[PDB]
């Protein structure tokens, strides 16, 4: 259950960020909007970069550095 | 480097001139600094005036080789045109080493690195005129 | 106190590394290297970090430095600052300071690389199911598959003790 | 409201180590024929306010000094590390709940090595750092010791987190499996502290004095945790804390109890006393206590 | 010094570097480099002179930064592409930083600077058994680890530690620092064709090993430190005359003679390539390092210098050292002329 | 690229170029391969533990004991040095002569 | 004998080779080791159903598969 | 080069499970008695395919069930349920043996009213078959095919040709 | 940083503790060495014993019992060789 | 030279600690498991010169799922488009919690 609700919430985060990056990158030229670096035709895990991508800080120190100093 | 010495060799031989001199120059103060390191390393000058002064002379020495090489190499290859013998290098060599023996002011020295230089010389164009690899194949 | 607190003790390494390496009495030079053991503690604990930064400490800052600081205190005087010591901590300073400045006001700095200039939450794990804190486990092998690496350690460490007495007159 | 959890750790040992020098004082003047100090007030805890503030008041020591700032710096790392050493330790509930405490301890035990010997060094003439020297060394050899013997009873016990251990202490005390081991810790917590039958015949003797007393109840008070105690039933901590201070107490008066009647030993005697006594007993407690949980089905729940 | 103290020492020699020879895992060979350092200190300082405390010191601090720049090398090899198996590298810049850790823990030319220091001060014994193992045991890891070697790095080496171990040795009469500059010149040699063919570099290694195992043994035999004491030598009896003959002729490498045939086949499996030019450099300056083997010969059998007496006390007393096994290793080492096509009993 | 490897590699170089000039007392290049020593061991921690690298996690902890094996030795060396003469400088190790 | 020489040696040596021997004669090494099994760290991975196999259950109250009885039994 | 394939906003909407931790916890054991049979679908899918964006409807189906089971329980015996898992939560980490006459009610509660024998250890375990609808996929590690055979030197071998084939020493 | 919150303010309030005391009134020995070389070696052996309680959970039991009395072995080897061959005595 | 006793004698005694993806004391995998087994699957039956030149392109992607060099560039570009544009004041950004 808690797989289940990790790989929706990650999904989640991968449409509204693409979807975001869609918005804020029409300007530049070239760009394919979500085009993986990467070959392969396979779900890579993400970098949290990917997911926790300009979020402005708190919920990334949050998140990332959370279990890293929490007690 | 690799870089700087391919620009020397890069220019047509042939006439191009002055870059020619002004590579070579590069090139003696490349080995005098090289050359003076090793010395300022392992000679301990105090003062250190004495070692700026020795590194000075080192590069400077070795860039006035390299201009009067230079030099020479571009007047004989203009004069002679013909761009493809070593001769022209084999007096660029030993004008290289008879101003080698001006500047340390002794003269069998002099003498001894117009020989040497001139063949030196003569076998690098040589040698860049037949074709022979920088220090490898590496293959078989 | 903010996000790039990995870097910022990155740079008091970095300073306590110059801060030894400018050659000053070797008991300063113990002393440069705690506090540089403790932000390189800090350093690994930040990526956590559990068990291997706490362990380090121990060692070098639990059982070197003291044998450092004792071999300073028992063997050479340096019985009284300097111009080339403390030139070359200035120096040193203006390095990190152009390079960390070039770090942060550009794009990258390459000495021969491309060093992705910002701080790193990235990469990190997307919060696993650890479980166990992989480094514990990971060093709770070595004993069932460590056959070969543990015996010659140990026996690298025996011949340094018989090594140690020989040379301070064995036997 | 953590800065207060703070402050309500480190604003009573102030109090523990003054009211600690008049119950060593008192307890002293009892296993001898001396009553007092009880003249400065009733039964004297003004005595060890006045004589802290006395000490306060009086003029320092001029310098006379080599290195200023070092010479500052030795005590500061003493005093902060008798501060920085009650973090992990459990009554109930610990200041902070970590993966691994134990190996924090011996750290910061090799830090106070570090302060003895910064101090030495940084003193005085040649024969004060001699002194120090040999005082750096016979605290040194006993890391080792205590090292090693606190590895062997938590090896019972399997985990470094020691709410683990206030958990299998629950059916029995851990000195009933561990007798011999406990007792040669004991031993090895009264080398830590550098205290009589242990010989060690400054700059500020207040500090330095502090930090000797708060590690001698910080290694009381991991004692107490350690070998010995009860249960903790939850929604309840005075219960525990209360056997938990009575049982540290008992301890800290036997351990003054044992320093107030035995000659210090001689230093080459002290030596060869540790090593050719404590450690092949050390080994061989440790060898046994790795091969008798693979014997006797019991291996611990290292989650 | 206890006799099962020194069999302990030579056992963890031989341990260090077959852990060299047999690992996989850059951490063993790490380890066995370390620990053949560990165990070579107490051979030197073998008496308690103060020269062979300077050397032990020299060689500990050399050796010392070496290994931490080798293992410097292979945390950059794992910082790209990250796997403990002894192959191609994966980055210029590490194999840059490992072939010069090499380059100091073997003996080469910008980092010779610690051998004939470290072999004077010392006795034979000690230089004998440094010389073998610590020039035994880099070659293994290179032979390894060659196909990712930028050749410039490996070549300029081989080239600069050929003319340096020659030019560097017409000046020393220093026994210890002669055999180390034939040390360094040699290891150039065993050195410069790792590239093209390392059946050359592993025969030219086993040929080198023998060739200075009997060198010294010809030493131990009658303690000299000087040319002089090698004609008090001559003096004192004859077949050692006519092996110092042989052996620094087979160090000279004369057709004839079993030292001549690593060379020439170094010569033939380099210029099947297109490098002929670097040929004729490296054995111009191979007809250079002969010249004080000469000089050592003209001093030791074939002019005579005057002698002292006592060695008329001396001729009433038989020899009695013990050779390890000197005749067989010189035999081995001089007469392997027309075993050529025992090139191909390697690989 | 996980900038931090950046400035870890830099304090390799500050701590190797420690090593190599020094002016008077041989401890202090003692102690700076000890801190080359450390920059090696933080630096492969790191990406040990970056990597999930879980298998062969034993890397920093052995590099550990053994380069500080080697610093004993190198005590036990400075010791007896200094034993036999009154200092451990560079200097008065001029003998020997190369 | 070397009971009155040095006792604490010999003690030391005493309880050394009962442990090393001792796990020899020891009725509960095996359980040991299958209390040590059968402790999961992983998930217990899943499997494509059936080549119409005897083993696998499919409802995990089904006693089919190797479970654990001596472990609520002390 | 190639972009991802991330499933859209209509599929990203099931009714959460937006329940806390503790009472998730204390109900672990009978919902894998009940429910937790169909949801074997989604761990072969997600071992099957290392890929979720793909097994998200069986994702769906867990959610469901789970949502299902709770409303099962949420209906009948016990409201003293409640009191179970808050006897059980504020323990620190929830520790099963903590409030073990409480888990008895419950499990007296659930069983003379409703059914569902609680697995005994250790049913929750013991490798499970299971048969699904999708045939199993292939080769998910998308790759190109393994490049070169080497050819495998065999035959008898002749001796050598003319000897070394060297300068000289013929045969 | 919660840790760093608790050495920051025992740190600082240390830091008071001093300079409110302080504005307010106004040769050698080889066997000195071998005892810290002893040390050092042993403490290194110690940090090879340590992780042995993290290990007692695993499916290779009897090799880790043989691998530990074989760590515990070589210490008391040394520990042996050094105490027969006069190197801690007076 | 480099000998063969590892293989000779039958025991794998250093092979373990070699590379990821052999087998963990509790079987986790690594970050990038799967790479690794098709690089390995890829350059196994091979000559290491082929390949060189033959595996290239996932060598590449492996070595880019170990690093992630150039996913954080496009990432760091993305990141400093977004500082210049909110300079500029376009769109005060719903990408943060909220439209």
């Amino acid at each position: 259950l808690l797989q289940a609700e990790k790989d929706r919430r990650v999904l989640q985060m991968l449409r509204e960020n693409l979807e975001e990056e869609a918005t804020i990158m029409k300007d530049v030229p070239g760009w394919k909007v979500g085009e993986s670096v990467f070959h392969t035709t396979r779900w890579v895990t993400p970098m949290m970069g990917e997911l926790y991508g300009l979020r402005t800080g708190e919920e990334i120190l949050s998140s990332t550095y959370g279990f890293i100093w929490y007690t | 480097a690799k870089t700087l010495l391919h620009q020397y060799w890069d220019i047509p031989e042939g006439t191009e001139c002055h870059r020619k001199t002004y590579a070579a120059t590069s090139i003696g103060g490349a080995s005098g600094l090289v050359v003076s390191a090793y010395s300022v390393a392992l000679k301990t000058p105090t003062s250190f005036l004495e070692g700026v002064a020795r590194t000075g002379r080192y590069t400077f020495t070795a860039a006035a080789i390299g201009a009067i090489f230079g030099l020479t190499s571009c007047i004989s290859a203009q004069v002679r045109e013909k761009p493809d013998d070593p001769l022209n290098y084999l007096i660029g060599g030993c004008a290289g080493g008879l101003t080698l023996g001006a500047r340390t002011r002794s003269y069998g020295i002099g003498a001894a690195a117009c020989a040497y230089m001139g063949l030196t010389a003569a076998l690098v164009k040589m040698g860049q005129l037949e074709g022979w690899k920088v220090f490898a194949e590496p293959k078989v | 106190m903010m996000t790039y607190i990995v870097f910022i003790l990155s740079i008091i390494f970095v300073m306590g590394f110059v801060g030894f390496s400018s050659k000053p009495s070797p008991i300063y030079g113990g002393l440069g290297l705690i506090v540089s053991g403790g932000v390189g503690c800090g350093i690994v604990l930040n990526f956590g970090g559990s068990f291997l930064g706490l362990m380090v400490f121990l060692i070098y800052l639990g059982g070197m430095m003291v044998v450092f600081g004792y071999t300073t205190a028992m063997a050479t005087e340096q019985y009284p600052s300097n111009k080339v010591v403390l030139g070359t901590f200035i120096t040193g300073l203006l390095m990190e300071f152009l390079m960390v400045y070039y770090v942060l006001k550009d794009k990258e700095v390459e000495i021969v690389f491309k060093f992705n200039g910002m701080g790193d939450w990235v990469i990190y794990d997307t919060g696993d199911s650890g479980f166990f804190s992989e480094e514990a486990m990971g060093i709770a092998a070595l004993y069932s598959y460590g056959t070969w690496l543990v015996i010659v350690t140990g026996w690298s460490l025996l011949i340094g003790v018989v090594v140690i007495m020989e040379i301070t007159r064995g036997n | 409201m953590f800065m207060i959890n703070v402050l309500t750790l480190i604003i009573p040992i102030l109090l523990a180590v003054a009211f600690l020098t008049l119950v060593e004082r008192k307890v002293l003047g009892y296993m001898q024929f001396r009553k007092g100090p009880n003249v400065v007030g009733p039964y004297g805890l003004l005595q060890p306010i006045a004589d802290a503030i006395k000490l306060f008041i009086k003029e320092p020591l001029r310098p006379a000094t080599s290195s200023i700032s070092m010479f500052i710096l030795a005590p500061i790392l003493a005093l902060t590390l008798a501060l920085t050493m009650w973090i992990p330790l459990p009554m109930p509930y610990p200041l902070i709940n970590m993966n691994l405490g134990v190996l924090f301890m011996l750290a910061m035990s090799s830090l106070a090595v570090y302060s003895i010997l910064w101090s030495g060094w940084a003193s005085n003439s040649k024969y004060a750092l001699i002194g120090a020297l040999r005082a750096v060394a016979q605290t040194i050899s006993y890391e080792v010791t205590l090292a090693i013997i606190l590895l062997s009873v938590l090896l019972m016990n399997g985990s470094f987190t020691l709410s683990t251990l206030i958990i299998t202490q629950e059916q029995v005390w851990l000195i009933f499996p561990a007798w011999p081991l406990a007792m040669m810790w004991f031993i090895s917590t009264l080398a830590e502290t550098n205290r009589a039958p242990f010989d060690l015949t400054a700059g500020p003797f207040a500090l330095f004095f502090m930090a000797e007393y708060a590690n001698i109840i910080m290694m009381n008070i991991f004692t107490t945790t350690l070998f010995l105690g009860a249960f903790h039933n939850p929604y309840m901590p005075e219960l525990y804390t209360i056997n938990f201070t009575i049982k540290s107490l008992l301890l800290s008066i036997t351990f003054l109890w044992i320093r107030a009647s035995y000659p210090r030993f001689r230093y080459d005697q002290l030596m060869h006393l540790l090593w050719k006594n404590f450690l092949p007993l050390t080994l061989a407690l440790c060898m046994w206590h790795v091969s008798l949980p693979i014997l006797l089905s019991s291996i611990p729940p290292q989650t | 010094m206890n006799p099962i103290i020194l069999i302990i020492i030579l056992m963890t020699v031989m341990l260090g570097t077959i852990i060299v020879m047999i690992s996989t895992h850059w951490l063993l060979i790490w380890i066995g480099f370390e620990m053949n350092m560990l165990a070579i200190i107490p051979i030197m300082m073998k008496k308690h002179n103060p020269r062979a405390t300077e050397a032990s010191t020299k060689y500990f601090l050399t050796q010392s930064t070496a290994s931490m720049l080798l293992m410097m090398a292979i945390i950059i090899n794992l910082m790209f592409s990250g796997q403990w198996t002894v192959m191609k590298l994966f980055n210029p810049m590490a194999s840059m930083l490992m072939t010069m850790a090499l380059a100091m823990k073997l003996g080469m030319a910008p980092f010779h600077f610690w051998v004939p220091e470290v072999t004077q001060g010392i006795p034979l014994s000690s230089g004998l058994i440094l010389l073998t193992w610590q020039k035994l045991a880099p070659m293994s890891v290179l032979y390894q680890i060659l196909p990712s070697i930028n050749l410039d790095l490996i070549l300029t080496l081989s080239i600069l530690s050929i003319t340096i171990g020659g030019w560097g040795g017409l000046n020393q009469t220093q026994l210890r620092k002669i055999m180390a500059y034939s040390s360094i010149a040699h290891m150039g040699w065993m050195t410069a064709v790792l590239l093209y063919n390392p059946t050359m570099t592993l025969l030219n290694l086993i040929i080198y090993i023998i060739m200075t195992s009997t060198m010294f043994t010809l030493f131990m035999a009658n303690s000299t430190t000087t040319t002089l004491s090698l004609s008090h030598t001559w003096n004192k009896a004859p077949i050692m005359t006519i092996l110092v003959l042989i052996t620094l002729l087979s160090m000279g490498g004369l057709p004839p003679l079993s030292g001549f045939m690593p060379k020439w086949m170094i010569i033939q499996e380099m210029t099947k390539n297109d490098s002929i030019i670097l040929p004729t450099l490296m054995a111009i300056t191979a007809l250079l390092n002969l010249y004080f083997y000469m000089r050592l010969t003209y001093s030791t059998a074939l002019t005579m210098f005057p002698s002292t007496n006592n060695m008329k006390m001396k001729w009433q007393f038989p020899t009695t050292k013990r050779m390890t096994l000197l005749p067989t290793m010189t035999v081995l080492s001089t007469m392997l002329l027309p075993l050529t096509p025992i090139l191909s009993i390697l690989e | 690229m996980s900038l931090v490897y950046m400035n870890i590699m830099m304090a390799f170089t500050v701590s190797l170029t420690g090593l190599l000039m020094y002016r008077s007392h041989l401890m202090s290049s003692l102690l700076c391969l000890e801190g080359m020593m450390l920059s090696l061991f933080i630096l492969a921690t790191l990406m040990i533990l970056n990597s999930h690298f879980t298998l062969a996690s034993m890397m920093p902890i052995i590099l550990l004991v053994f380069a500080a094996c080697e610093a004993a030795l190198g005590l036990s060396l400075l010791v007896m040095v200094s034993n036999t003469y009154g200092t451990d400088y560079v200097q008065n190790l001029n003998l020997l002569q190369c | 004998n070397v009971w009155a020489k040095e006792p604490v040696l010999v003690a030391s040596f005493a309880i050394a080779g009962l442990a090393v021997i001792l796990p020899t004669l020891s009725p509960y090494t095996k359980y040991s080791l299958m209390i040590n099994r059968a402790t999961p760290y992983n998930y217990p991975v899943p499997l494509r159903d059936d080549g119409n196999m005897p083993d696998v259950p499919s409802h995990p109250q089904d006693p089919q598969g190797p479970s654990l009885e001596w472990l609520k039994r002390l | 080069p190639g972009i991802v394939e991330l499933p859209s906003l209509e599929d990203l909407k099931v009714q959460e499970v937006k329940v806390s931790s503790s009472v998730l916890k204390a109900a672990a054991h009978h919902y894998g008695a009940q429910c937790d049979k169909p949801n074997k679908e989604f761990m072969l899918c997600r071992w099957e395919e290392k890929d979720p964006r793909r097994c998200l409807e069986e994702g769906k189906l867990v959610n469901q069930c789970a949502l299902e089971f709770f409303r099962q329980i949420k209906r009948h015996c016990a409201e003293p349920f409640t009191e179970y898992w808050t006897c059980i939560d504020y323990s620190g980490l929830q520790l099963f043996r903590r409030c073990r006459k409480e888990q008895a009610q419950f499990d007296k509660c659930v069983l003379d009213k409703l059914g569902w024998v609680r697995p005994d250890l250790g049913e929750l375990s013991k490798v499970t078959k299971v048969k699904t609808d999708r045939p199993l996929p292939e080769n998910p590690y998308h790759s190109r095919a393994r490049p070169e055979p080497n050819p495998e030197v065999e035959g008898d071998l002749k001796p050598a040709r003319h000897g070394s084939r060297l300068f000289f020493w013929t045969m | 940083m919660n840790l760093m919150i608790t050495l920051l303010t025992n740190f600082t309030l240390a830091t008071l503790l001093v300079t409110i005391a302080f504005w307010l009134p106004q040769p050698f020995s080889m066997k000195f060495f071998l005892v810290a070389i002893t040390f050092l070696l042993f403490d290194l052996e110690i940090a090879l014993l340590l992780p042995l309680p993290w290990a007692s959970q695993t499916t290779n039991l009897n090799t880790m019992l043989t691998m530990a009395l074989l760590l515990i072995f070589l210490l008391a080897v040394s520990l042996a060789y050094e105490w027969t061959q006069k190197g801690l005595e007076w | 030279p480099f000998f063969d006793v590892q293989k000779k004698l039958g025991v794998d005694l250093d092979h373990w600690m070699t590379i990821q993806s052999a087998e963990q004391p509790h079987r986790i995998p690594a970050r990038c498991h799967a790479f690794e087994k098709e690089w390995i699957e890829c350059a196994h039956g091979i000559g290491s010169i082929r390949a060189e030149k033959e595996c290239k392109i996932e060598f590449e992607d492996f070595r880019e799922c170990l690093l992630r060099q150039k996913t954080m560039k496009r990432l760091n570009a993305i990141k400093r488009q977004r500082d210049k544009l909110i300079k500029e004041g376009k769109y005060t950004p719903p990408p943060h919690h909220s439209g």
